[PDB]
Protein backbone atom coordinates (compact mmCIF):
# COMPACT_ATOMS: atom_id res chain seq x y z
CA UNK A 1 0.00 0.00 0.00
CA UNK A 2 1.81 3.08 -1.49
CA UNK A 3 0.66 6.77 -1.94
CA UNK A 4 -2.28 6.15 0.48
CA UNK A 5 -3.20 9.85 1.01
CA UNK A 6 -2.56 10.83 -2.67
CA UNK A 7 -4.90 7.96 -3.79
CA UNK A 8 -7.48 9.05 -1.17
CA UNK A 9 -7.49 12.65 -2.58
CA UNK A 10 -7.59 11.44 -6.19
CA UNK A 11 -10.37 8.84 -5.56
CA UNK A 12 -12.83 10.93 -3.44
CA UNK A 13 -15.72 12.61 -5.34
CA UNK B 1 -8.31 34.37 -36.09
CA UNK B 2 -10.54 32.81 -33.38
CA UNK B 3 -10.75 29.61 -31.29
CA UNK B 4 -13.13 26.94 -32.64
CA UNK B 5 -16.23 26.21 -30.38
CA UNK B 6 -14.49 22.92 -29.37
CA UNK B 7 -11.32 24.84 -28.32
CA UNK B 8 -13.46 27.43 -26.47
CA UNK B 9 -15.15 24.59 -24.51
CA UNK B 10 -11.75 22.97 -23.71
CA UNK B 11 -10.38 26.37 -22.61
CA UNK B 12 -13.50 27.04 -20.49
CA UNK B 13 -13.13 23.76 -18.51
CA UNK B 14 -9.41 24.61 -17.79
CA UNK B 15 -10.19 28.22 -16.64
CA UNK B 16 -13.15 27.27 -14.45
CA UNK B 17 -10.96 24.64 -12.70
CA UNK B 18 -7.97 27.05 -12.46
CA UNK B 19 -10.10 29.85 -10.94
CA UNK B 20 -11.28 27.52 -8.07
CA UNK B 21 -7.73 27.31 -6.55
CA UNK B 22 -7.43 28.94 -3.08
CA UNK B 23 -4.82 29.24 -0.32
CA UNK B 24 -6.88 28.90 2.95
CA UNK B 25 -7.05 31.97 5.30
CA UNK B 26 -5.53 29.86 8.12
CA UNK B 27 -2.31 29.40 6.09
CA UNK B 28 -2.18 33.03 4.78
CA UNK B 29 -2.53 34.42 8.37
CA UNK B 30 0.53 32.27 9.40
CA UNK B 31 2.64 34.11 6.73
CA UNK B 32 1.71 37.39 8.53
CA UNK B 33 1.66 36.25 12.19
CA UNK B 34 4.08 33.28 12.87
CA UNK B 35 7.65 33.74 14.31
CA UNK B 36 10.54 34.65 11.93
CA UNK B 37 13.23 31.93 12.12
CA UNK B 38 14.76 29.42 9.63
CA UNK B 39 12.83 26.54 11.32
CA UNK B 40 9.42 28.33 11.40
CA UNK B 41 9.92 29.69 7.86
CA UNK B 42 10.69 26.16 6.58
CA UNK B 43 7.51 24.84 8.36
CA UNK B 44 5.37 27.54 6.63
CA UNK B 45 6.86 26.61 3.19
CA UNK B 46 5.99 22.91 3.94
CA UNK B 47 2.34 23.74 4.87
CA UNK B 48 1.90 25.90 1.70
CA UNK B 49 3.37 23.09 -0.49
CA UNK B 50 0.92 20.58 1.10
CA UNK B 51 -2.06 22.87 0.41
CA UNK B 52 -0.87 23.43 -3.19
CA UNK B 53 -0.59 19.58 -3.85
CA UNK B 54 -4.23 19.29 -2.64
CA UNK B 55 -5.26 22.19 -4.99
CA UNK B 56 -3.25 20.50 -7.81
CA UNK B 57 -5.14 17.15 -7.41
CA UNK B 58 -8.57 18.97 -7.56
CA UNK B 59 -7.54 20.99 -10.64
CA UNK B 60 -6.17 17.88 -12.46
CA UNK B 61 -9.41 15.83 -11.85
CA UNK B 62 -11.35 18.51 -13.78
CA UNK B 63 -8.89 18.54 -16.76
CA UNK B 64 -10.81 17.13 -19.77
CA UNK B 65 -9.88 13.45 -20.25
CA UNK B 66 -7.61 13.15 -17.16
CA UNK B 67 -10.03 10.80 -15.33
CA UNK B 68 -10.22 8.59 -18.48
CA UNK B 69 -6.46 7.79 -18.12
CA UNK B 70 -5.15 4.56 -16.51
CA UNK B 71 -5.45 5.04 -12.70
CA UNK B 72 -1.71 4.41 -12.06
CA UNK B 73 -0.71 6.84 -14.91
CA UNK B 74 -2.89 9.47 -13.14
CA UNK B 75 -0.64 8.93 -10.00
CA UNK B 76 2.60 8.97 -12.11
CA UNK B 77 1.49 12.30 -13.80
CA UNK B 78 0.73 14.00 -10.43
CA UNK B 79 4.07 12.85 -8.88
CA UNK B 80 6.12 14.06 -11.87
CA UNK B 81 4.39 17.49 -12.22
CA UNK B 82 3.98 18.62 -8.56
CA UNK B 83 7.29 20.59 -8.29
CA UNK B 84 6.91 22.18 -11.78
CA UNK B 85 3.28 23.24 -11.07
CA UNK B 86 4.25 24.59 -7.62
CA UNK B 87 7.01 26.81 -9.17
CA UNK B 88 4.64 28.12 -11.93
CA UNK B 89 1.99 29.04 -9.31
CA UNK B 90 4.67 30.63 -7.02
CA UNK B 91 5.79 32.68 -10.06
CA UNK B 92 2.17 33.80 -10.72
CA UNK B 93 1.41 34.89 -7.13
CA UNK B 94 4.80 36.74 -6.82
CA UNK B 95 4.01 38.72 -10.03
CA UNK B 96 0.57 39.91 -8.71
CA UNK B 97 1.99 40.53 2.38
CA UNK B 98 4.25 39.60 -0.65
CA UNK B 99 7.31 41.27 1.03
CA UNK B 100 6.99 39.03 4.13
CA UNK B 101 6.53 35.86 2.02
CA UNK B 102 9.75 36.64 0.05
CA UNK B 103 11.58 37.32 3.37
CA UNK B 104 10.45 33.88 4.73
CA UNK B 105 11.61 32.03 1.57
CA UNK B 106 15.05 33.79 1.70
CA UNK B 107 15.36 32.85 5.46
CA UNK B 108 14.04 29.23 5.54
CA UNK B 109 17.46 27.52 5.70
CA UNK B 110 17.42 26.94 1.91
CA UNK B 111 20.73 27.52 0.06
CA UNK B 112 21.24 30.37 -2.46
CA UNK B 113 22.10 27.61 -5.03
CA UNK B 114 18.29 26.98 -5.04
CA UNK B 115 16.92 30.49 -4.07
CA UNK B 116 18.90 32.31 -6.86
CA UNK B 117 17.48 30.41 -9.99
CA UNK B 118 14.04 30.46 -8.21
CA UNK B 119 13.90 34.30 -8.00
CA UNK B 120 15.48 34.46 -11.47
CA UNK B 121 12.54 32.32 -12.78
CA UNK B 122 9.91 34.61 -11.10
CA UNK B 123 11.63 37.54 -12.83
CA UNK B 124 11.51 35.95 -16.35
CA UNK B 125 7.83 34.95 -15.73
CA UNK B 126 7.05 38.63 -14.89
CA UNK B 127 8.76 39.94 -18.09
CA UNK B 128 6.32 37.76 -20.14
CA UNK B 129 3.19 39.56 -18.67
CA UNK B 130 1.25 36.30 -18.74
CA UNK B 131 -2.54 36.24 -18.87
CA UNK B 132 -4.57 33.83 -16.66
CA UNK B 133 -5.33 31.64 -19.74
CA UNK B 134 -1.54 31.34 -20.27
CA UNK B 135 -0.95 30.43 -16.57
CA UNK B 136 -3.79 27.80 -16.61
CA UNK B 137 -2.86 26.19 -19.99
CA UNK B 138 0.86 26.05 -19.11
CA UNK B 139 -0.09 24.35 -15.77
CA UNK B 140 -2.25 21.75 -17.68
CA UNK B 141 0.52 21.16 -20.34
CA UNK B 142 3.05 20.62 -17.47
CA UNK B 143 0.68 18.08 -15.75
CA UNK B 144 -0.14 16.28 -19.01
CA UNK B 145 3.53 15.66 -19.97
CA UNK B 146 3.66 12.25 -21.72
CA UNK B 147 7.42 11.76 -21.04
CA UNK B 148 7.22 11.38 -17.20
CA UNK B 149 8.78 8.33 -15.45
CA UNK B 150 6.56 5.19 -14.95
CA UNK B 151 3.77 6.14 -17.48
CA UNK B 152 2.42 2.91 -19.15
CA UNK B 153 0.23 4.48 -21.94
CA UNK B 154 2.12 7.59 -23.18
CA UNK B 155 0.06 7.95 -26.38
CA UNK B 156 -3.10 8.45 -24.25
CA UNK B 157 -1.34 11.37 -22.46
CA UNK B 158 -0.12 12.78 -25.88
CA UNK B 159 -3.79 12.91 -27.05
CA UNK B 160 -4.68 15.19 -24.09
CA UNK B 161 -1.57 17.44 -24.26
CA UNK B 162 -1.41 18.20 -28.04
CA UNK B 163 -4.84 20.09 -28.20
CA UNK B 164 -3.72 22.30 -25.23
CA UNK B 165 -0.48 23.24 -27.08
CA UNK B 166 -2.72 23.98 -30.17
CA UNK B 167 -4.99 26.31 -28.07
CA UNK B 168 -1.99 28.07 -26.37
CA UNK B 169 -0.34 28.75 -29.75
CA UNK B 170 -3.68 30.06 -31.23
CA UNK B 171 -4.10 32.45 -28.26
CA UNK B 172 -0.53 33.71 -28.83
CA UNK B 173 -1.43 34.50 -32.55
CA UNK B 174 -4.79 36.14 -31.58
CA UNK B 175 -3.46 38.22 -28.61
CA UNK B 176 0.16 39.01 -29.72
CA UNK B 177 0.12 39.14 -33.60
CA UNK B 178 3.11 41.58 -33.67
CA UNK B 179 5.24 39.34 -31.35
CA UNK B 180 5.70 36.01 -33.29
CA UNK B 181 8.22 34.80 -30.65
CA UNK B 182 5.54 34.86 -27.83
CA UNK B 183 4.77 31.10 -28.02
CA UNK B 184 8.58 30.34 -28.10
CA UNK B 185 9.15 32.36 -24.86
CA UNK B 186 6.35 30.33 -23.12
CA UNK B 187 8.09 27.05 -24.23
CA UNK B 188 11.28 28.60 -22.76
CA UNK B 189 9.48 28.57 -19.39
CA UNK B 190 8.56 24.84 -19.86
CA UNK B 191 12.28 23.87 -20.20
CA UNK B 192 13.29 26.24 -17.34
CA UNK B 193 10.57 24.56 -15.11
CA UNK B 194 12.23 21.11 -15.66
CA UNK B 195 15.51 22.38 -14.08
CA UNK B 196 13.72 22.85 -10.71
CA UNK B 197 13.21 19.03 -10.42
CA UNK B 198 16.96 18.42 -9.95
CA UNK B 199 17.28 21.47 -7.59
CA UNK B 200 14.27 20.32 -5.48
CA UNK B 201 15.63 16.73 -5.21
CA UNK B 202 19.01 18.07 -3.90
CA UNK B 203 17.15 20.23 -1.32
CA UNK B 204 15.15 17.17 -0.01
CA UNK B 205 18.37 15.04 0.12
CA UNK B 206 20.43 17.67 2.04
CA UNK B 207 17.48 18.22 4.48
CA UNK B 208 18.29 14.98 6.41
CA UNK B 209 18.73 17.08 9.64
CA UNK B 210 12.92 17.09 8.01
CA UNK B 211 9.49 15.43 8.65
CA UNK B 212 7.39 17.38 6.02
CA UNK B 213 3.74 16.16 5.63
CA UNK B 214 2.47 12.67 4.48
CA UNK B 215 1.23 14.14 1.16
CA UNK B 216 4.69 15.62 0.32
CA UNK B 217 6.53 12.42 1.50
CA UNK B 218 4.33 10.41 -0.95
CA UNK B 219 4.67 12.61 -4.10
CA UNK B 220 8.46 13.17 -3.65
CA UNK B 221 9.39 9.61 -2.36
CA UNK B 222 10.87 10.94 0.93
C1 LIG C 1 4.87 30.74 -2.51
C2 LIG C 1 4.78 29.26 -2.25
C3 LIG C 1 5.95 28.58 -1.91
C4 LIG C 1 5.94 27.22 -1.66
O1 LIG C 1 7.16 26.68 -1.33
C5 LIG C 1 7.27 25.28 -1.08
C6 LIG C 1 8.70 24.90 -1.16
C7 LIG C 1 9.66 25.30 -2.15
C8 LIG C 1 9.42 26.17 -3.32
C9 LIG C 1 9.61 27.55 -3.25
CL1 LIG C 1 10.26 28.27 -1.81
C10 LIG C 1 8.94 28.39 -4.13
N1 LIG C 1 8.42 27.89 -5.27
C11 LIG C 1 8.10 26.58 -5.31
C12 LIG C 1 8.68 25.71 -4.41
CL2 LIG C 1 8.66 24.01 -4.77
N2 LIG C 1 10.84 24.78 -1.93
O2 LIG C 1 10.69 24.01 -0.74
C13 LIG C 1 9.41 24.12 -0.33
C14 LIG C 1 9.04 23.35 0.94
C15 LIG C 1 8.77 21.89 0.63
C16 LIG C 1 10.09 23.55 2.04
C17 LIG C 1 4.76 26.50 -1.76
C18 LIG C 1 3.59 27.15 -2.10
C19 LIG C 1 3.57 28.52 -2.36
C20 LIG C 1 2.24 29.13 -2.70
C21 LIG C 1 1.37 28.57 -3.65
C22 LIG C 1 0.13 29.14 -3.94
C23 LIG C 1 -0.28 30.30 -3.27
C24 LIG C 1 -1.45 31.16 -3.29
C25 LIG C 1 -2.68 31.03 -4.12
O3 LIG C 1 -2.81 30.13 -4.93
O4 LIG C 1 -3.59 31.95 -3.91
C26 LIG C 1 -1.23 32.15 -2.37
N3 LIG C 1 -0.01 31.98 -1.78
C27 LIG C 1 0.56 32.85 -0.76
C28 LIG C 1 0.59 30.86 -2.31
C29 LIG C 1 1.82 30.28 -2.02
Amino acid sequence: KDHQLLRYLLDKD
Amino acid sequence: MELTPDQQTLLHFIMDSYNKQRMPQEITNKILKEAFSAEENFLILTEMATNHVQVLVEFTKKLPGFQTLDHEDQIALLKGSAVEAMFLRSAEIFNKHSDLLEARIRNSGISDEYITPMFSFYKSIGELKMTQEEYALLTAIVILSPDRQYIKDREAVEKLQEPLLDVLQKLCKIHQPENPQHFACLLGRLTELRTFNHHHAEMLMSWRVHKFTPLLCEIWDV
